[PDB]
């Protein structure tokens, strides 16, 4: 049976990402906006039960939970064609609609106010899930609604499913744009606290990095939140193709993620997608080889994470998983790995054995693929600490000025102090140091008291 | 005459469907259903439940097959014999008592001979053992290890487990893709080129012989088969320690397991090097290189 | 002096350089085989240096094998 | 892996030369202005990896570093269609944009000020090179930025990359034009000092020779700096064709240049180009034979270096390498060498074995060649001393006149004295005398 995944969309940004994800998934799987499989979706090889539940004899409903502290985004999702895609019993919307005011603590307090409804939605999705592995949270860390709701959701998932894995699709704040939410670093810190303590995996999606990648790879000068959500939905579809097209590898979530997380603290993943093409450049089906595919994936312009150039730390990949979709020759994969090693195309951890894992997967038969070969890269790279170091510096800049902290002080979690934010900053600092250590042979003793 | 015969065999006897089923069962191409099956088996083993019950195993197998491949569910049958774990120390080898049987119709049973069925069953068993080891390494929950107070030793044990898992996964991927998947593609192409039933039988026999060679079943690879079994037993002990967690696996025991893993890896590397230098298995050099690929030179 | 592993190492180095020289003709590289001497020790051909033991083998396809006669291949190798 | 070459374009003249070089290289390799190989460039027979890096499996980016102390030229390069062809990580630009003020000492001080950034760029480019042979510097010796920064860069490269080869494409000031840079001889002196001490080979590009060739040979009444830079880029392309089209010989730059530079001091190369045609005379494709080719090449009008007529020293060629591209009959080459020796069309050193080396090279397959046969001549000729003697005379005239030294005294390198310029002038005089000796049989005992 499929390992069902509940998708949690948190706050305005998370709910928008979820809506675009559901639209893309429906289009790829031949699911109607009402949840009905289209007649063209004749490939019964997909596992709908992983991502969809059946609402009736004809309608498959995504195992998606839309959660917001502000009613505007939830109403806009419910006003979209995809309103019928999600199971309504898994959708908790705050009645007050006021959001968290860009305060993570306010979002957490709202989650506590919606705790019963949110956990009822989670339980309803779990009973609709034949083999629920865990929850997938889509949220922004910079706002109040997506950040606070994300922290609440992480807490409640840890409480209800303490033995189950929790992966998140976490939209990280744009680091190149000046955020108007001066307390966003406080909100980001509280969200990082909850991800460290109550989430098992946080996939960081930096809207600044998304815009940079869209510029360099998609030739999109200003990636919209909707365009970023559609790109994320494409990435999720490619990641779920092996669930929808079962194959030799990645037939289960635990099998897929096991190779990526060597230590519980080293749970910060970087992503890669292939083929990366600009919208205009779809025309030319290049006969790309596995070596050519890997070379294009190795281009920083094709990496969906903008890690800073640290000149002081020899940042390296801790681990790399390449998920390749499409027609792949095993001998070509072997030659590609050989050439990659010979070419030293990836820097590995100095404290342990590390390599780029390559998985070949079939594409979903229900989704027509414009590319003979497609690929996902999952990588653990120490240069991600530069993103974390930048977040820490932003927190310190905001916390030292107490800027916009009054919005968090309105909520009980931050009303008296910001100790949750300070503990989050300390945990993130230790994580950054370990990630820098994880680039070094002394990583064996990294994180030891 | 042979063209008409081949057309009849393809259309009426579902020969291509039979080959697809063979891939699904013997090669575990039904990865989702066989994954859920082997996961339930590995959970029963981890829970120290009786998995060696042919009735329980057959019920679970029939349910797994009927859920995803109902047409093949009636032709596939699984039996379980209790493997003597004292002789087969590797947890993957606990499954060696399992006997899968497939109902091949006439005249296709002429193609899937009892010897052909035996070879297919051996391949299925090998794939099941590899999947069992894979699940045992994958199912290692970090929370199971969190109980022990030695953070630095716990981290080192986790990293050693990760390295061993990466090595084993590289070997498994070599077998599945470079041996099993490549040989499956070759077999499919040869079956497409098959002109007569005797030619088809010969193609199938060649495929089986190639698998048996790559499965180290040839006497020439008996030493390689034994080395693989030793490495699998080391892997099983590592998986058992991972499931017991660091609270039961003391730093002295974690270091001992890591040392044993390194020694077994060195011995396997030396055997592979001797075989490559002997030129007898030049294709295994690529498999040997892949297993040493990305492994730090300890 | 050439070793039994040196032939493999030399052919691997040649393929690696070809890929580095972007010589991606997988049809020519398999037709080209570098020959060397056995480490065991004519006995290998007892080359005092690996340079002395280096040889080239070429897979001549039909029907062109008629053109690349063994004496022609031997002269080419010399 | 190919021996990657980093192209450094320094100062106004050097940056113009670098830009035209990159344009010519892109045209020769069929690389789009963005660094992508054009779809018509299906002939993968060119070696881009020697001078260019691949951005992807299809896109070749030049291993070129564009360096200026003034932002105008760097921005103008970045304002061309080819701005995306070069790897931006190999581009170091001075933030102040003020240039060196035509002061060599200022250029050196600016190089020291940008030492960290410049050496970071150099190290980054070196790490991107699998088997880097060395760096190619394009600069002027007369200005401040290209001259002063060139001397500073040469010193820092010698200190940092003492095991790496250093080739230079050094644009020498026009000696027939009155330079407005009165301190140019000081700048030229510092550049010659650095080439003598820290460079292993200096390719002299005399702007006087470029202007003379454009006027008399190209029939260009007013040669633009751009036209001279395009001629230089064409010459560099012809010199690099054998690198881009690998063959039996001259498969590496150091292997190519080793035969030309017998001693560390004898690093002054003369150039020749073939086929030589007037801009108007492109029309008639003469079926020139290798003997005919060499005969036209033996005409001073076809030599890509305008050496002055020294009347006092019986200047001679130390060595000659002819790189010929195109359809060449080997028997015609043999007859050409035979006739050249028999006709004594070139005087060689009397103190050692000397000949005209001849290299046959393929043309770039991605660039359609309008000429059936093309040729480069590389020569070591003692008549280059007449250029060097003229530079020395200009240096001595400036030092004796203290011309423009007040501007150099503003910069720390020349603040207290111009002793580096005078020592450079003395070294250049000794070099001229040694080059005259190398035209003589006593070169056998030279340096004994």
């Amino acid at each position: 049976m499929p390992r069902e995944i509940i998708t949690l969309q948190l706050g305005q940004c998370g709910n928008q990402i979820g809506f675009e994800f559901w639209k893309q998934l429906c289009a790829e799987h031949g699911i109607s906006p009402e949840g009905i499989v289209e007649e063209f979706a004749t490939e019964g090889t997909d596992r709908k039960d992983v991502f969809f539940y059946q609402a009736d004899d004809e309608h498959y409903i995504p195992r998606a939970v839309l959660l917001d502290l502000e009613p505007r985004v939830i109403h806009s999702i419910l006003n979209s064609p995809y309103a019928k895609l999600y199971n309504p019993e898994n959708i908790y919307l705050s009645e007050h609609g006021g959001g968290a005011g860009n305060n993570w603590a306010s979002g957490f307090s709202q989650g506590e106010k919606i705790h019963e409804d949110i956990f009822d939605i989670i339980d309803r999705e779990a009973d609709g899930s034949d083999s629920l592995e865990g929850f997938v949270l889509c949220h922004s860390i910079a706002g109040g609604t997506g950040s606070g709701l994300g922290s609440y959701l992480l807490e409640r998932l840890n409480d209800r499913y303490p033995k189950k894995l929790v992966q998140t699709y976490s939209v990280f704040p744009n680091q190149d744009e000046m955020s108007d939410v001066v307390v966003q670093p406080y909100n980001s810190l509280l969200t990082l606290k909850r991800l460290t303590q109550n989430a098992d995996c946080v996939v960081v999606l930096d809207n600044t990095a998304l815009n940079r990648i869209a510029t360099d790879r998609l030739h999109i000068q200003n990636p919209s939140f909707s365009q970023i959500n559609q790109l994320v939905s494409t990435i999720m579809s490619a990641s779920t193709t092996t669930l929808r097209y079962p194959g030799y590898m990645n037939n289960d979530l635990i099998g897929l993620i096991a190779s990526l997380i060597p230590t519980p603290r080293l749970h910060f993943l970087m992503t890669g997608y292939t083929p990366l093409t600009t919208d205009q450049s779809v025309a030319s089906v290049r006969k790309t080889t596995v070596l050519d595919v890997m070379r294009r994936l190795l281009q920083p312009k094709n990496v969906m994470v903008s890690t800073g150039r640290d000149r002081q730390t020899n940042h390296c990949y801790i681990a790399i998983l390449n998920i390749i979709q499409g027609e792949v020759d095993p001998t070509q994969v072997h030659k590609s790995l050989q050439r990659i090693r010979e070419r030293k195309l990836a820097n590995f951890i100095p404290w342990g054995p590390a390599s780029i894992q390559v998985a070949l997967s079939r594409k979903s038969p229900y989704l027509p693929s414009a590319h003979r070969v497609s690929g996902l890269m999952m990588a653990n790279h120490t240069s991600i600490s530069s993103l974390f170091e930048r977040t820490c510096r932003q927190y310190d800049k905001l916390r030292k000025r107490e800027a916009f902290l009054e919005q968090f002080r309105k909520e009980d979690m931050f009303k008296d102090n910001f100790d949750e934010m300070d503990t989050s900053r300390e945990i993130v600092q230790q994580l950054i140091d370990e990630y820098h250590a994880a680039t070094r042979p002394d990583y064996i003793s990294w994180g030891t008291q | 005459c042979c063209g008409n015969l081949m057309q009849t065999l393809k259309k009426d006897y579902r020969l291509v469907e039979y080959l697809q089923a063979m891939r699904n069962f013997f090669l575990m191409e039904g990865g989702d259903t066989m994954y859920d099956f082997y996961t339930s088996i590995f959970d029963k083993i981890r829970e120290k439940e009786t998995w060696q019950n042919v009735s329980f195993l057959n019920v679970q197998l029939q349910e797994a097959v009927g859920q995803r491949y109902p047409e093949d569910s009636s032709r596939l049958s699984i039996s379980f014999e209790n493997v003597d774990t004292a002789k087969k120390k590797l947890p993957v080898h606990i499954l060696d008592g399992l006997t899968l049987s497939y109902k091949v119709p006439w005249p296709v049973d002429i193609v899937i001979s009892l010897e052909c069925q035996k070879i297919y069953n051996q391949v299925f068993l090998l794939l099941l053992q590899i999947k069992w080891a894979k699940y045992s390494l994958d199912v290692l929950l970090f929370g199971e290890l969190v109980s022990t107070p030695v953070r630095q030793q716990i981290h080192r044990m986790f990293l050693l487990r990760v390295k061993l898992m990466h090595f084993v996964n590289s070997l498994h991927n070599y077998i599945m893709t470079r041996i099993l998947h490549s040989t499956g593609l070759e077999f499919q192409h040869q079956v497409e080129e098959a002109k007569d039933l005797d030619q088809l039988i010969k193609i199938h026999y060649r495929y089986l012989s190639t698998i048996h060679d790559r499965c180290l079943l040839r006497e020439k690879v008996s030493f390689v088969k034994e080395a693989i079994m030793k490495v699998l037993n080391l892997a099983l002990m590592f998986a058992d320690g991972w499931q017991a967690g660091l609270g039961t696996w003391r730093m002295e025991s974690i270091e001992k397991m890591e040392s044993d893993f390194k020694n077994c890896h060195m011995f396997l590397v030396t055997i592979l090097n001797k075989a490559v230098c002997r030129g007898s298995f030049p294709h295994l050099e690529s498999l040997a290189l892949s297993l040493m690929a990305g492994m730090e030179q300890s | 002096p050439p070793t039994a592993v040196t032939e493999h190492d030399v052919n691997v180095a040649f393929q690696q350089s070809a890929h580095k020289v972007l010589l991606d003709d997988d049809n020519l590289l398999p037709l080209l085989h570098l020959t060397i001497e056995y480490h065991g020790k004519s006995p290998r051909e007892a080359p005092a240096s690996g340079w002395a033991a280096l040889g080239l083998s070429y897979k001549v396809q039909w029907p062109l094998h008629i053109l690349f006669t063994p004496a022609v291949l031997e002269k080419y190798n010399v």
